[PDB]
């Protein structure tokens, strides 16, 4: 919104608003242009963002069209296990029924994902996601 | 009185001290607002102007 | 960066040196004068390519003195730093501040406000390293530096680097 851009300039339209609002993907924040220059040029810390601590890192931003912080990060964790997965027991064969049951714990663990769960079946899709990995080099 | 009724209830005229504010009769409608640091009212008069047309024609190049 | 160029000066002989070998001559001046040193518009001087065919030119006589002017074109490698550029190095001398690495000819200190904070500075040690929270820089380990800002004056170029950002440090 207008009223929160920037943890140092969250108004900056009366000031003419020409700067971006960059949000990085391990903070969801906020962050203007100007600021963050500042910011990944003297090494790799936290935003302040409402007293946060989760550590920045430096470029791996992008542009945002506002899917709010919970569909703009399940577009990029749906698009990371889509590719790992990728059409295993989809389309091999013109199969249907276990193409929607691979698809459907492919959504499930997706949804697992973006819920966050307990860090146990995430932890478990995290090694199956290294499982899926692995299984797509040999 | 006057410094009970401040913030534009009693805008007086503090003359000296030694005068002991010969007061006057004024009231705005919110005459205090003291917030703004002197450092502010500084960097408020150091600011030169371009007179007649040139900054109506900056703040085109400004936005306004 | 290490580049090639052909360059060239202008010579100022002893009229005693006025003889028919006096290219030989030229050339005496020409190796001990120009290889091993710096100027600030190319770098720090190398190699000169090309010992057979060099332009020699003509020759002219300033009026004072009476010595003799010259020019001559040449061909010769040149190093010449910049901003920005990633380099190697291995570290010679030491500081509170940082250290000073040597980068082949040139030794371009790193501040330590230019180094990330868990990077420590060990000082009791012989000789004083500097500890992080996984590597220990002392002397002859090799550094990975991007160089940040150099120092153009002649015949004395100077820079200033840092190891703070992403795959840097030690290699
Ligand atoms: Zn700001
Ligand atoms: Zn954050």
């Amino acid at each position: 919104e207008n009223k929160d851009m920037c943890p140092i300039c969250k108004t900056d339209r009366y000031l003419s608003p020409d700067v971006k609002f960059l949000v990085n993907p391990e903070c969801y924040h906020r962050i203007c242009e100007s600021c963050v220059d500042r910011i990944f040029s003297l090494g790799p810390a936290q935003c302040p963002y409402k007293g946060c601590d989760k550590i920045l890192r430096k470029n791996k931003f992008k542009t945002q069209i506002f899917d709010d912080v919970e569909v703009e990060k399940e577009v990029d964790i749906r698009k990371r296990v889509f590719n790992v997965f990728n059409k295993t027991i989809d389309d091999f064969n013109g199969d249907l029924v276990e193409y929607n049951k691979y698809l459907e714990e492919v959504e499930d663990i997706i949804y697992k994902l973006d819920h966050g769960i307990d860090v146990a079946k995430t932890e478990e899709k995290l090694r199956t996601y290294e499982e899926l990995n692995k299984q797509l080099i040999m | 009185t006057i410094n009970q009724l401040e913030e534009d209830s009693k805008i007086l005229v503090l003359r000296t001290k030694k005068d002991k504010t010969p007061r006057y009769v004024w009231y705005n409608s919110g005459g205090n607002l003291k917030c703004i640091d002197e450092e502010f009212v500084k960097m408020w008069e150091n600011v030169q102007l371009p007179q007649f047309a040139e900054l109506p024609r900056k703040l085109q190049d400004l936005g306004l | 960066m290490f580049f090639i160029k052909d360059l060239s000066l202008n010579i100022t002989l002893h009229p005693s040196f006025f003889g028919p070998r006096m290219k030989q001559y030229l050339k005496t001046k020409l190796l001990e004068e120009v290889e091993g040193s710096c100027t600030g518009k190319f770098g720090y001087i190398l190699c000169v390519l090309d010992y057979d065919n060099i332009d020699i030119q003509r020759g002219r006589i300033l009026p004072t003195d009476g010595s003799a002017e010259f020019n001559v074109k040449y061909r010769a490698v040149v190093f010449k730093p910049f901003k920005g550029e990633v380099v190697d190095g291995t570290v010679v001398s030491c500081s509170q501040h940082g250290f000073e690495v040597q980068v082949g000819p040139m030794k371009v200190f790193v501040t330590k406000h230019l180094m990330p904070q868990d990077l420590t500075f060990n000082a009791g040690s012989n000789p004083p390293s500097y500890q992080s929270s996984e590597d220990v820089i002392t002397i002859k380990s090799r550094i990975r530096v991007k160089i940040e800002g150099c120092i153009s004056q002649v015949s004395s170029i100077h820079a200033i680097g840092s190891i703070k950002e992403d795959y840097l440090g030690a290699i």
